[PDB]
């Protein structure tokens, strides 16, 4: 319910580890997999932010577990953070021009047009 | 229109007849309309056919165009010149559109020559359209091949 409804916040899978009949194992692979989701995306989302901040919507227990879980992820690969390389890529989609490369060929298409007439 | 024509003998005709001529050849004979020209051509002479001779080098010589007109295609068709065709296009369109959308509200019968007088002259509006939607194609298909295709191959 709360997964479709998009609040994350309600979820209880991040406090469904405490009541288990032997559930907590995979409890803790599906929340795993709720963390990366977001992880990667709030990369794209802005620049160079609190570590404060990065931890609490990233899903974490603490500014540790944020540390080493972001250094994969390609984020925070230092004691500071590293969310701009990302970031800044995304924002301009009107901006790029390589211009013979993007035009795609213009010749094939030019070709499966004329051959009818 | 030219002629081959042979004498035919004053003894000839009255013993023989012209029929004597077109034996042993192909046999055709021409009437050049009426007038003078059959009626001279009966009291004097017998016409005879034309073949033309041809061989294979004699052909390969007149199909010869020229080295320039290779890049002719190639050439990239002026954006300017282009776009002169391009407003050419539209604006018949946007007249004839109009017809177009009288025009399918009825046309529930085949027949297609009785629906072009009935949505008004020669030629179905549809018709019309797609013919000026073409002309364009023409235009754009010169210039957007030769567009990137010049670009590439000289760079």
């Amino acid at each position: 319910q709360y997964l479709m409804e998009g609040s994350y916040n309600k979820v209880f899978l991040a406090k469904g580890n405490i009541p288990a009949e032997s559930y907590t194992f995979f409890i803790d692979i599906l929340l795993d997999t709720i963390r990366d989701e977001i992880a990667g995306c709030i990369e794209k989302a802005y620049e160079k932010i609190l570590f404060a901040e990065a931890t609490r919507i990233l899903f974490f227990s603490t500014p540790k577990k944020m540390t080493d879980y972001a250094k994969k992820r390609g984020w925070l690969l230092g004691p500071n953070n590293y969310y701009s390389f990302a970031s800044q890529q995304q924002k301009p989609e009107d901006s790029t021009i390589p211009s013979t490369e993007l035009a795609r060929q213009v010749i094939e298409y030019a070709r499966q047009l004329e051959m009818i007439v | 229109v030219i002629d081959a024509f042979r004498l035919i003998n004053a003894n000839m005709m009255v013993l023989g007849h012209e029929p004597r001529q077109t034996t042993s050849n192909l046999g055709h004979l021409n009437k050049p309309s009426i007038q003078a020209l059959i009626h001279g051509l009966n009291r004097h002479y017998y016409s005879i056919t034309i073949n033309y001779r041809k061989n294979e080098l004699e052909q390969k010589m007149l199909l010869n165009l020229h080295k320039k007109s290779w890049m002719e295609g190639l050439t990239l068709q002026d954006y300017s010149e282009h776009c002169k065709h391009n407003e050419s296009v539209v604006k018949e369109m946007l007249e004839l559109a109009k017809n177009y959308n009288k025009a399918v509200e009825e046309e529930d019968k085949m027949t297609p020559e009785q629906l072009a007088i009935k949505n008004v002259g020669k030629q179905d509006p549809k018709r019309h359209l797609e013919e000026h939607v073409d002309v364009l194609m023409t235009s754009n298909i010169v210039q957007c091949l030769a567009a990137m295709l010049d670009t590439v191959v000289f760079k």
